[PDB]
Formats: C-alpha cells, structure tokens, sequence
C-alpha cells in the first residue's frame, strides 16, 4: 500500500493569505492524486482530480500542482467559508489510500471570552446529581485554562471541558467546563467558582455563586 | 525471452494517432517493474487491474498501442471519452482492461521550425469502434455539393496536422502514449 | 439532483453483523463506480472498498482492514449499494459514506453518511436541565445519553443566532453529555420566549424544555 | 439559405457550461461556420489558435455551441453562417453577459443650462441587470418621443450598466411647468424612485 | 497572409477568392458578394453595387455610382472557408446637484456621428461613463458624458471636458 504524508498537519492563516498544503507519496503515483475539503460533520467535497483539474462549481481560488511523489493544493486569497480538513487521495493502485489530512485554522485578532457560570437546575438536584456549567463565549485564540475552585480550593477530576468548532461568522471559539458531582458532595461546599485565563484578559476572570443564593 | 517493451517505449519513430501502431507481445516474461518505477511518465492509469500486481498476473495476449497526441488530448485515451481523438482516431472499449501510459514528447516530436509530420483525423461520418484503425484519405464532404475526390469549399482532406513548436504551452505540446491491453482468451496464458 | 442517501447505521454489539445501504438517485447507477469510505469520530478518511461499473461486470476490491468480513453488493433495480459487515470490532465504529465516480480515479459525489457504533454499552435517552440566565447567555444541559448522536434546536427551529451546541463528552460511565447555549441581548429576555428542542433518535427520546430566569 | 441563431440574451459567471443553438433555413449538411474571428467551422472543427473550451455539435439543418468554463474574455455575441451556397448569409446574432448580484441604481437629475435656453438629463449609475425603464414627468405629465436613453457596454471593472435619459423640450414648453421628475422602474428598487428639480430654484 | 483595406481590398500562398462583409450601425454580419481574382468572375445587393478586381496588385474592389464598415474575406487554403479578413472600411452643460455627486457635458445636435470626448485634458478617468451617440426625432443626435466625484471636490476643484462645469450655487 501507498502511504501519503500531508504537510502541514495543522496550519493557521489570515483571511486573504496564500496557503499551500503538500501531499507526498511513498512511490510514484504519476498524476493519480485528488484533493477533498471536509468541513466538520459534513461529507467531503472533491476540489481537484488528477493533479490539476478543478471540479465544476469549486471556487477558482483552489488549484492543484504536482507530479510523481509531490503534490500541493493552493488557496490564493483564502476567503471566508474555508475552515476544513483538506485531504489528498491517490487512485493509482488499490488499495485506495488517503493522506492523514491537514487541519487549517484562520488567524484573527485576540478576542477575550465573555464568562458565564450557571448553578445546577433545582430539577437535576431532585434526580440526585448537580452539574455546574461554565461558559467562555466567543474568544480567540482557542488556548484557554479553566480552573474550578470549591470552598476556595483547586478541585480536580470531576470536570469535563468541550470546545466548539471555529465559527465562520467571526472565526471565534466557545468552550464549556462542567463540574459534575453527587448532590450529597455538592451540598458539602458553599463557594463554587470558575477561574478563566486567556491572552485577551489582562488578569484571570473568576465568576462564582454561593450555593443556595440567587 | 525478456519481453520487448524497450522497442515500444524507446522507439525513435512514433506513429500518428490516426495510423496508430499495435504490437503483439507474446511468448515472453514481462518485467513491468520497469514501467511504474519510472519518473519520465506523466500518466500511468490502469483500468482492468493494478500496476503493482501485473507482474504476479498471467494473460493470453497483450497488445501495445503507440501514438502521439496533444497534452490536453491524453484524457481522451480512457474508457468513456468523446472528442476528435476518442471519436475519429483511437477508441478504448467501455470495459477496457489495461494501462494508459503517456509522457511529454517536446524534446523529440517538436521542431524549432515546427514539426507537422504528426496528423489526426479531423472528420468522420461515424465514430470508430473500439480498437478500430482508419487510414482513409478520402475527401470528407460536409457541403451540399458532393466533391468528386476534389478538395475545396466543404471538401476537406480529413487528416490535419499538429503545430509542435517546442515553446507551445504544455496543453499544445506533444506526448507519446502507450496503451497496454490484457486479454484473458480461453487459450493458455503465454505472458505473465 | 445527484443524491446518495446511506442507511442502517446504529448501535451493534462487538461480533454482531450489520448491513448498510446506499440509495442512489439522479444518474445512471450502472454507469458510475460506487465505493464505501469510512471515518471513525475525529480521525481521517479510510477506504472500505469499491464496486466497478456495469461495463466492468461490477467487480470488487476491499481494504485489508475489512477483507474477509465485509462484502460489497449491488441491486441495479432498486438503484442502491450495500455493505454487509459481520464479525464487527470496536474499530468499525465510524461514519460510512458511499462515494460515486464516473471515473474509477476520483469521487465526484458523497453521501451524508451512516453512523455505525460498535460497543457492549447500552442505549439510554438523555435528561434535559435548563441553564437559566442570571448580553445574557442561557442554555440547556443534555445529560447521560448513549449512543451518539443528539440534535438541539432553539424555539422549534426559529432561533439560530449566537447558539453553540458543544461536542458531546464520554463519561467514565459510558454516557455522553453536552450543553447548548445562546447569547441573547439583555432586554429581549423579558419579551422573547426561550425553549430548546432536544431529539435522541437512537433511544426515540424527544424533549422540548422552556428556559426562564430564576 | 436564411439562418436563425437563438437566444440574444444569456447571463452567466466565469467557468459556467454554455449552450447556444443556430437553426438552418434549408439543409446545408455540415457547412456551418461559428464566429465570435472564426471559432468553429463545419459544425465541430476548431480554427487553429481557438481554445479547446469551445465545442459544437450539428448536422443537416440543426447545430449547437458549447463552452466548458467561461473565461472573462469569452464574454461577447456569436453569429453562425452557411458555407453551402452563395450568397454566404450570416446569422441574426447572440450575446453573453456576466451574472452579478442585483445592484440598485443611483438616480441623478441634471437641469438645463442658460446656454441651451431646453435639455434636462437623467442618470442611473452603476446597476444590474440591464433592464430598467426611465419615465419623464413634467408637472405630472408623461412625455413620449421627446425623450432619448443610451446605455453603456458592461463596465470593464464591476460589470454593471449605466443609463443616460435625455428629455428634449421647446424653451417656452419648459417655462410652462415647474416640475422636472425622473421616475425609475428597476429590479434593484422595491417600488419606482423619482428624482426631480424645480425651474428657478436651488 | 493578411488583407489591408482602404474603396478597395488588397492582401498577401495568396487567397483564391475575395467576398465582401458590410456592418450597418448595431447590426449582424452582412455578405455583399464574391469575385475570384484569377477567374475575375447576393440577389439583395445585385444592382445596388458593382464588384470588380485587379489580380496584378492582388486587389478586389466594391464600387458605387449611387453608412457602414466594408470587410473583405479570403482563404489561406482551398479547403478552409472564412479564415482571415481585412481590418474593415468605415464609410458614413450639466452641473452637480446642490458622499458622491455627479456632473458631465451634454453634446447635442451633431452629424455625422461619432462624438469622442475626454475629461480635464485626459487627466481624470475614475468614475467617467461616455454614452454612445443617438439619432433624435430631428434626425440629428444628442450625446451626454458624466462623472461621479467626491462631494468634497464640489465647490473646491473646477472641471473642463471645452465646457467649464461647476455648481450654479445661487
Ligand atoms: C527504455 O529506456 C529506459 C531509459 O533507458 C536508458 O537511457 C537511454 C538513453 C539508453 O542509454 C538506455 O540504454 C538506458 O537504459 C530504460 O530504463 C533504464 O534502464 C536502465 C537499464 O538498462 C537503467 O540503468 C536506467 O536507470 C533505467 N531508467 C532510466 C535511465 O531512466 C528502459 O529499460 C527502456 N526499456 C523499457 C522502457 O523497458
Ligand atoms: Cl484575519
């Protein structure tokens, strides 16, 4: 089987910049190499087939060069609607192998995250667990630290965080930290707080509530 | 014996597409490593089978079809194409089993002054059948007036020539093509 | 239009068989080559196998990962492609797209895909708690559901502005959780009515939950 | 023999597949030329130096024309002909224009100079599509004959059109009314837009 | 090979036929007639014009005794029709409203059309739209040329298309 290595795996690009992703192959696959773009949770779309041919409907800022073992996709003036994984694909021989993909992220100006904390619903409590949600909404870059503090101590191992995909309006992220614990354990402490660290924030922001008190 | 793919690929002289050459490779052992282990080639597309497995497969007859065409014509040498070359010069069957190998021929088939020794059939009153050849130089009539084999208004000589000056863009440049075709006939396989 | 729709995906136990169908409209199914391509969640594109077109019999190639256990098949009458998977593994968990080419060397169109989930774990519908607002963020907690996926809308499809549905996380337990949040203008909270619509098809759970300030 | 050629109106972005059909008054077999410069001759044959994007298919009294991905320079109008018999009468004509989003027009009304006194000119700048009607209303009174509009070739830059009404009146007729309105009917505006001035004002 | 036109057509393998293509204002291709120079031999132009030739100079002619461009076409080959032609023969104060205004020059009652103009001695071309001439009820024509400019420039700079165009500014 023919191995295909894309370069780079991950790549950050300002709007209108000229980005280049390279596919390299374990052997000569001549001009038998296609490129697809995959936007998250959607089927791939064929951009380019047979090295150099752009598909009908594809925007002409997409271009294929290359031969033998080295191919490269080109977005000239990378515009909005371009955050995707970009996949090279050889058809020369079976088996029909792909490249590992390259995740392209857009560059942007720093944007500080707006921070909201949410005590558990009374409803959930009567089920017998408490989940405390912490939301860091619309910030850049992705990198961010969320520390839980319960009765003024660092809490570890009862919290899951999740990141949204980059949003094609404004190229910003949202993040969630959810501290989930037994109702019993939830009632043993008074002060729940969410402490947030970021490039955008001059100093770490903390949002909190005292259990019981609106 | 060792199998005469050299003759076909390293031939000084290439046929014109309308007059395309065909060679029957038989009672030989075929290396094939010699092909996909090359960088000369622009295109090496196999339809029946797999380029890497061909040396571990055996066949009743194999034929090598050699010609020269324009760069942007190579995509016509495939199952399911329409166009001057696929229509009036070389047609592959829908169920084609073999490899289209081509490569840029600017060095050899392009003259600084210009080489017009390479011709294609511009006109025909029906598409060729797969692997059919036609050398007719009968004057083609698309006018109401029938020509009496006398070329003139709507009385075109059917063959036309390629402009192959070497500074033509790669689309218009010359490429040599070799189509290998593998037949599994009822008879004993004589070439693996 | 050109339409490929996949089906049969869902929860299946290790060692059990499932079979998916790809139903093809808007073109001469016989003419085109049709392949299956899979993608385990947050991983790359993996070719499963091929059926050639009517002119080439309908002859088949498999990837080695699925050889001997998967079978590709065609019904030209019903205009549908089939993948029959038998001695299933955890690693067969993935989205299964079918791809067609009018050429054997690239894939023009792809389906939206069918999700196959291969675990010992067992189906359970979520529970839905409100994230009341104290711009004003509010949201819904979708807690403890298996398997993927779940969908969330706002005010029965209406509300899509400043909404974030976070990727689900897998607890130690083997259940999934996520929240969906909406950034709303402060003033609109008094007049505008806020309801999240949560659908979990695998358990056949549908919940509409109203979110109001405490 | 007398040629057809259809349509006169085509709107399309760069790269789009284009299809045009030219009919035949009497069967000329395949003795049909396609011009833009000679492009395609004898129904499907390509004149040397013409890009392979262009393709045509036809025989007897029926033919077509195809362009794979419209390049910017291909925007123009193309005419067929017959090479069957004398005289070699050409076709009617067919023209292709770039598709850009609906652009509402900026309407400007220039009043007449002491020099001319009477010619009062109306302007609709930088619009798509080409279709736009310019009614002149002198004191609520609709004018007919005396008016003369003239449009641009599709703008080199932003591919929009621009239109130049020019209402012509006897000085005394001009002096008879105060109103000089220009009601513009166009896709780019929801309902008609008036631009107006009053004689002996500012 | 090429054909150079003047009312005659000459050019220089040398073409074996010479026909005639006329172009009325806003019209499609019109075929005049034929005269093969060697042999020196339309039913709607027949006895409207006379079609002569001179082989010696490789010249073909279109003559009258009683408005358009005249194009002569020949062939570089006996096979290929309508291949190369000639170049052709042609025989025939608004003031801004008181951040973008517009102003121009009305050119009226002129014949024979055509009217060619420029702005501020060719120095200003950014906003300019020069319309085609029209033939009016009168049988003469009226043509207007315009330009959008920054409202800022109005009441500061002057404009000369030669007509001095400025705000009337009562
Ligand atoms: C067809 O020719 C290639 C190229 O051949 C070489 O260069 C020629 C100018 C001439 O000098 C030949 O003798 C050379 O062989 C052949 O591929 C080469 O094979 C030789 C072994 O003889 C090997 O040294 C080279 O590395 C190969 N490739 C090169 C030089 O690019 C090929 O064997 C010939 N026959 C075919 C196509 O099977
Ligand atoms: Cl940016």
């Amino acid at each position: 089987d023919i191995q295909m290595t894309q370069s780079p795996s991950s790549l950050s690009a300002s709007v209108g910049d000229r980005v280049t992703i390279t596919c390299r192959a374990s052997q000569y696959i001549y001009d038998s190499l296609n490129w697809y773009q995959q936007k998250p949770g959607k089927a791939p779309k064929l951009l380019i087939y047979d090295s150099s041919y752009l598909q009908s409907g594809v925007p002409s800022r997409f271009s294929g060069s290359g031969s033998g073992t080295d191919f490269t996709l080109t977005i000239s003036s990378l515009q909005p609607e371009d955050f995707a994984t970009y996949y090279c694909q050889q058809s020369w021989d079976t088996p029909v192998t792909f490249g590992q993909g390259t995740k392209v992220e857009i560059k942007r100006t720093v944007a500080a995250p707006s921070v909201f904390i949410f005590p558990p619903s009374d409803e959930q409590l009567k089920s017998g667990t408490a989940s405390v949600v912490c939301l860091l909404n619309n910030f850049y870059p992705r990198e961010a630290k969320v520390q839980w503090k319960v009765d003024n101590a660092l809490q570890s191992g009862n919290s899951q965080e999740s990141v949204t995909e980059q949003d094609s309006k404004d190229s910003t992220y949202s993040l969630s930290s959810t501290l989930t614990l037994s109702k019993a354990d939830y009632e043993k402490h008074k002060v729940y707080a969410c402490e947030v660290t970021h490039q955008g924030l001059s100093s770490p922001v903390t949002k909190s509530f005292n259990r019981g008190e609106c | 014996n060792l199998c005469p793919f050299g003759e076909v690929f390293n031939a000084t002289r290439f046929a014109s597409v309308y007059a395309w050459n065909r060679k029957r490779i038989s009672n030989c052992v075929a290396d094939y490593s010699v092909l996909y282990n090359s960088a000369s080639f622009s295109t090496f597309k196999c339809y029946g089978v797999s380029p890497t497995k061909l040396n571990d497969l055996c066949f009743t007859n194999v034929y090598a079809d050699s010609f020269v065409i324009r760069g942007d014509e190579v995509r016509q040498i495939a199952p399911g194409q329409t166009g001057k070359i696929a229509d009036y010069n070389y047609k592959l069957p829908d169920d084609f089993t073999g490899c289209v190998i081509a490569w840029n021929s600017n060095n050899l088939d392009s003259k600084v002054g210009g080489n017009y020794n390479y011709l294609y059939r511009l006109f025909r009153k029906s598409n060729l059948k797969p692997f059919e050849r036609d050398i007719s130089t009968e004057i083609y009539q698309a006018g109401s007036t029938p020509c009496n084999g006398v070329e003139g208004f709507n009385c075109y000589f059917p063959l036309q020539s390629y402009g192959f000056q070497p500074t033509n863009g790669v689309g218009y440049q010359p490429y040599r093509v070799v189509v290998l075709s593998f037949e599994l006939l009822h008879a004993p396989a004589t070439v693996c | 239009e050109v339409q490929l729709v996949e089906s049969g995906g869902g929860l299946v136990q290790p060692g059990g068989s499932l079979r998916l169908s790809c139903a093809a409209s808007g073109f001469t199914f016989s003419d085109h080559y049709m392949d299956w391509v899979r993608q385990a969640p947050g991983k790359g594109l993996e070719w499963v196998g091929r059926t050639r077109n009517k002119a080439n019999s309908y002859t088949t190639e498999y990837a080695a990962s699925v050889k001997g256990r998967f079978t590709i098949s065609r019904d030209d009458s019903k205009n549908s492609l089939y993948l029959q998977m038998n001695s299933l593994k955890t690693e067969d968990t993935a989205v299964y797209y079918c791809a067609r080419g009018i050429s054997p060397f690239y894939f023009d169109y792809w389906g939206q895909g069918t999700l196959v989930t291969v675990s010992s774990a067992s189906t359970k519908g979520p529970s839905v708690f409100p994230l009341a607002p104290s711009t004003a963020a509010l949201g819904c907690l979708v807690k403890d559901y298996f398997p993927e996926p779940v969908t969330v809308s706002w005010n029965s499809g209406a509300l899509t502005s400043g909404v974030h549905t976070f990727p689900a996380v897998l607890q130690s337990s083997g259940l999934y959780s996520l929240s969906s949040v909406v950034t709303v203008p402060s003033s609109s909270l008094g007049t505008q009515t806020y309801i999240c619509n949560v659908n979990h098809k695998p358990s056949n759970t549908k919940v509409d939950k109203k979110v109001e300030p405490k």
